[PDB]
């Protein structure tokens, strides 16, 4: 047994390991596992199929539009027009407060990431027979305002890249997309609930009728063209952000008087320091101190206010359901609140209070509820909402 | 280049002869493939007698045939079968016994079944006619409660399906290999397993383009399809007694 | 015939490939698995006590599964703002885009700071899922079964929160199949309900009724990266999604 | 025309070289990168809590920028002494004498000690920079828009104060541009606000409402260097500099 | 699963890196990137020409 007796190491400590960082680094763990040495396998036909992979999932088609284009469209009318990005959009004409979306998967993968870049791909599927006869533009105008949005024919779409289309026997072509900014990548469309990080196209598409449909008599007067949407071969994302889009899993939003957040479930009970233990006010817990604490009510010269819950059925339960109260000041700090037996004597005590008086009178000790009602000493359902009752004074 | 007709009517058949039947096809298939061809699975679960019968599974049969007409809007399903189930009940869709078909007779005395699958989808459309439907497989339909939301040809069009245009009359091939979380898919009531039996998931059709025509076109049309198993393994010798009857559904 | 081009009307020329970002920034941004493995939010919870607790009575319950739980948005008076706002992460999102896993999954806990207590986590892969419905994080509020008792036989390992209160592990796939189901669950069969997430963790801690007054409505988060060896192996196209810049704002 | 020697009337000898300190000290003081690799303070604040915060909610916001942000002589009543007395650090003073930069910065930010609570740090890449004005530490007091929330997909990572209280972190460069300006920046257009900061830099606690009263009036330091593969392009001139023992003494 | 029981180190602990020094050290921090190996890169005419 010799004795070290050199110098040691000198570090710095840190909590927590990269919590962003996922490629080139051997994060340790406490595996749950028996053998340290093992791990997942894969035999041999529940093998993967799909690599995850962005280039693989931007390279499948996914239809975004349907255009009727019919025979009474005259000589230059507009099919449609859209933007040139990922971020194309179908709405769902649903009954919900919050309207959902379908869209290409391109554009799935592109609202996790916050730039793009490449080529797009829009496959046009006319269905039609071999007897119709039709001629289309499919154009692209390089960047336009939202000023710039009208003022737009098909005699001004020609001034810049386009594609002339004839259909006699060949019902479908791919146009791909110029990319053409003054930036290498393009920052996407939306952001993550932030309305100053909106940012349009950087560059338009246009559908004209270049020459009119001339069907038979035998056949319909009326096309429908599909417009489906892939990222090109030089297509790429590259900046990993909160992705602009939620899942329909849960369409549910919750739109923004009750007790300060942590402060509930609540029940009415006794404190040392609200009338010397002999009087119901709200905790939240049993242990030292744990007294539920409430918000400051505006309340003007010349009038009162008490509180009377909802929803009775969510109040904290003693010999009753304790459905109204006053909100007043502990003296530590913060407002407490006192519950009462009925909504006449929460206004006789808002009366007292709000006139001048004080917890300590023995006007208001008569109001409170004994501490002999605290009975079971049964929480409120959560943090239930109360109504602010307002009375002049 | 050069059209020249005769009594035969200048076309090129295309066959497909799959133990002693054959189907007959003008135009060319538009074929989509959602998984990889699967392995057989009788080595890691089975020691009991573990056979096909591919004279007589490796069949073709009619599932379901129906009418799509003009009266029919822009995002409407057509069909919407469980295969495995779909043979079944469209058997006993056809009040009958399920032992008065060849195909479908080892799912009669059998447990277990793991097989891929071929699955022709034929319209008889006129010429004139103009539509385009889906034929989008999913695997295991009812294991996913938002489906309801899904069944669009909007979400169909992004896993890849095949696509049936009116006018030129063509033809959908399916080849679905075998994808579930268990590797074998009971024929009848097994233990912890009480309801979705033989359930792999849904082939629905629906419509993208809806049929147009002239005021006087032809109205309708009829649409049929086939199944094939090719690759089956049937496991599990059983009674037959113990089988019951699909869900109709 | 889905990824089909009949004919490409190519007006363009030659762009400059970047690889994905690794000529401008260092790293290519092509593996999605790269992008799973950074940790994002499973979950946070108050955790409260409503009856009187012994040692071995687990705190806390939860599914562990790759696609997130049920979205949790709150209570309508205190929603939990992080699920409300902006509501779900990049990891279900891409795996909303797929039907099947298999693979690990890695889970990174972080308690309370001012608790001392010695905590316990317990990995059981027997808890079969019943529904979408009670997939999310569960307070025990009682011990009837042998739910709320610490086991013996599980994986299990103990973090000393006065060394560090973050726990950081990495749960196996040990289900019996060749995949697993990779979107809301819908229970038909009682085998089906084996096979939605890997297993079922339970948290626990080892404080006694005096100590445990300290420990109530302290926030516990949860953090999930995706492992390695981890594979999505079949493509489903994406479900109708919701702008989040579209949601409205509390205004006053 | 401006490096130009018309006739070099050169009345010296030879003057032994050092090397610029390497000779006397061990060490040359010749590139400027090697200077601006020590830290220097961006910032300081006192943590002021307004309205009651969710887990959720960041406790504070701060562009990050190496050029130095705009300079908080403090209120009238208490200001900042560091900013208020020496007016500026090294790292901005040389950053005022180019025009473009690109490249990395390094942060380390130190909290308050009888804190215990776990803390977060989110980079966001996605704020422009609107003006020179509201280029500071920003205090978050409400929650309308995706701001003051806790997002999912950003670069995040999590100190534990009660295992050590201070942060060491690395922004990337991660705009899309050749540079960024290196001045003070006058918002003309849009996208010129894109391209200012690297990104910003949001701080927040996990505490409740409890444990929020002992975190008020806490100061938090930050301190930058300047990163490595971290360039200046273009020489411009420095500005009209001021003498910092001319200005006056706090006389009694 | 055999046992260690060898002696084991016997540091100093200091709560922060060099503050001043910079030069020939490599220090440690946590990148808020993606990849460990990635840096930042001028590619090719958004290059340094004035050092």
């Amino acid at each position: 047994n010799p004795s070290y007796q050199q110098s040691p190491r000198h570090f710095v400590p840190t909590g927590m390991h990269s919590l962003a960082l996922g490629t080139n680094l051997v994060e340790p763990l406490h595996a749950l596992r028996l053998d340290a040495a093992g791990t997942t396998q894969h035999p041999v036909g529940c093998a993967p199929d799909e690599d995850m992979t962005v280039s693989s999932i931007a390279s499948r088609y996914g239809l975004i539009r349907r255009v009727q284009w019919k025979k009474d469209h005259a000589k230059g009318s507009l099919l449609l027009q859209l933007d040139a990005d990922p971020f194309v959009e179908q709405r769902i004409e649903g009954t919900n407060p919050i309207s959902l979306y379908w869209f290409a998967p391109v554009g799935v993968v592109s609202s996790m990431f916050m730039q793009w870049r490449g080529s797009l791909e829009y496959r046009f599927d006319i269905i039609a027979s071999q007897f119709h006869t039709g001629r289309l533009i499919v154009g692209y105008v390089p960047g336009l305002t939202a000023s710039l949005q009208l003022q737009m024919d098909y005699m001004k779409l020609k001034s810049s890249s386009y594609v002339v289309f004839d259909l006699q026997e060949s019902n479908s072509f791919t146009f791909e997309v110029p990319y053409v900014s003054y930036r290498p990548w393009w920052v996407r469309k939306y952001g993550g609930n932030y309305l100053p990080s909106s940012t349009d196209a950087p560059s338009t598409l246009f559908m004209y009728v270049q020459v009119p449909l001339i069907p038979m008599e035998a056949v319909s007067d009326t096309i429908d063209i599909n417009v489906y949407v892939r990222g090109g071969s030089s297509f790429e994302v590259c900046v990993p952000v909160q992705p602009s889009l939620g899942l329909n899993w849960n369409t549910d939003f919750i739109l923004r008087y009750r007790a300060k957040t942590g402060y509930a479930p609540y029940y009415a009970g006794v404190w040392h320091s609200f009338n010397n233990s002999n009087s119901l006010v709200f905790r939240w817990g049993s242990a030292s101190d744990q007294i539920a604490q409430w918000p400051t009510i505006s309340v003007p010269r010349g009038e009162l206010a008490f509180l009377r819950i909802k929803d009775g059925k969510q109040a904290a339960v003693g010999t009753q359901p304790w459905r109204t109260m006053v909100v007043w000041p502990s003296g530590h700090g913060y407002n407490i609140g006192i519950p009462t037996y009925n909504a006449e004597r929460a206004r006789q005590l808002a009366q007292h209070l709000y006139g001048g008086g004080s917890l300590t009178d023995e006007k208001a000790k008569q109001l409170f509820v004994p501490a002999n009602q605290q009975g079971p000493g049964k929480v409120s359902n959560g943090n239930p909402v109360w109504e602010v009752m307002r009375a002049p004074l | 280049d050069n059209p020249n007709p005769g009594p035969d009517g200048e076309g090129e058949v295309e066959l497909e002869k799959d133990s002693n039947v054959v189907l007959t096809t003008q135009r060319d298939p538009s074929t989509s493939i959602p998984a990889p061809v699967s392995v057989k699975w009788s080595r890691w679960t089975s020691n009991d007698v573990v056979d096909d019968y591919a004279t007589i599974t490796s069949r073709w049969y009619q599932i379901a045939e129906f009418v799509w007409s003009k009266d029919d809007p822009f995002d409407k399903e057509l069909a919407r079968l469980i295969l495995p189930r779909a043979l079944l009940s469209s058997i006993e869709a056809n009040s009958d016994a399920i032992c008065d078909v060849p195909n479908t007779i080892p799912f009669k005395v059998h447990a277990y079944w793991r097989g891929d699958m071929e699955v022709r989808v034929q319209i008889n459309s006129n010429k004139f006619q103009v539509g385009q439907l889906q034929a989008t497989w999913y695997y295991s339909d009812h294991e996913n409660l938002n489906i309801s939301s899904k069944r669009s040809v909007y979400g169909f069009s992004q896993m890849d399906h095949a696509l049936i245009s009116a006018s030129a009359s063509n033809e959908a091939k399916l080849v679905i290999p075998f994808k579930h979380v268990y590797p074998f898919l009971p024929t009848r009531i097994v233990p912890d397993w009480t309801t979705g039996i033989l359930d792999m998931g849904a082939l629905n059709i629906r419509v993208i383009a809806p049929l147009r025509m002239s005021a006087t076109g032809p109205t309708t049309c009829n649409v049929v399809v086939f199944i094939k198993l090719n690759n089956s393994e049937f496991t599990g010798t059983s009674s037959g007694k113990f089988y019951a009857s699909q869900i109709r559904a | 015939e889905e990824s089909r081009n009949t004919t490409v009307l190519d007006t363009t020329t030659t762009l400059q490939s970047s690889g994905f970002g690794r000529a401008f920034f260092g790293e290519a941004f092509n593996d999605l698995k790269t992008l799973m493995r950074r940790y994002q939010l499973y979950g946070q919870l108050l955790l409260s006590v409503t009856t009187d607790k012994d040692i071995d009575h687990c705190m806390f319950t939860f599914p562990c599964l790759p696609q997130g739980l049920a979205l949790d948005i709150g209570s309508a008076g205190s929603p939990h703002e992080i699920f409300n706002r902006c509501r779900d992460g990049i990891i279900p999102l891409i795996a909303s885009g797929y039907r099947f896993y298999r693979g690990d999954l890695r889970y990174k806990i972080v308690f309370p700071s001012n608790v001392n207590s010695n905590i316990w986590v317990q990995h059981r892969p027997d808890r079969r899922l019943e529904g979408w419905s009670a997939a999310k994080i569960v307070n025990c509020d009682a011990v009837s079964t042998g739910q709320g008792v610490y086991n013996h036989g599980y994986a299990s390992h103990i973090q000393i929160t006065r060394v560090n209160n973050v726990i950081e592990l990495e749960v196996p796939f040990y289900n019996a199949t060749c995949y697993n189901y990779l979107q809301a669950f819908n229970a038909s069969s009682a085998a089906s309900s084996y096979a939605v997430s890997l297993g079922e963790i339970s948290v626990g801690f080892q404080a006694t009724s005096d100590d445990i007054a300290s420990i109530v409505n302290k926030p516990v988060t949860i953090y999930y990266s995706i492992g390695d060896g981890m594979q999505f192996s079949q493509w489903v196209g994406y479900q109708p999604m919701m702008i989040l810049d579209q949601l409205p704002a509390p205004v006053v």
